[PDB]
């Protein structure tokens, strides 16, 4: 139903994450946190999910 | 008589130069360093949303 995902660059933009992940199963959202000053990523993400078996 | 004081980000008596870098050239005694600097305005822009 979601995921978060650490260990992120912040030239990685949330296409990485959907080429990883919707393999995997329906991503319904992906949102990479960001500073709300720097506007400058944080190094992490999340992954929301609709399903228990695609996040497993 | 500036509305910007002497005392402005480890800067101090700020005097100007000629109109039109009637400012953004100013001649500034240091505090950090003890040295004279010329400074720019930049008077008009206002954003500078990302510090990278």
């Amino acid at each position: 139903a979601s995921l978060y995902v650490g260990d992120l660059e912040p030239s990685v933009s949330e296409a990485h994450l959907y080429d990883i992940f919707s393999p995997i199963g329906s991503v319904s959202s992906i949102r990479v946190c960001r500073d709300a000053i720097t506007k400058t990523s944080l190094g992490y993400a999340y992954v929301n999910f609709n399903d228990h078996e695609a996040g497993r | 008589g500036k509305v910007i004081p002497s005392i402005v980000q480890d800067y101090f008596n700020l005097v100007p130069l000629n109109f039109n870098n009637k400012t953004t050239l100013f001649k500034v005694f240091s505090n950090y360093d003890g040295k004279a600097y010329v400074l720019k305005r930049l008077p008009n822009i206002d954003k500078s949303m990302n510090p990278n």
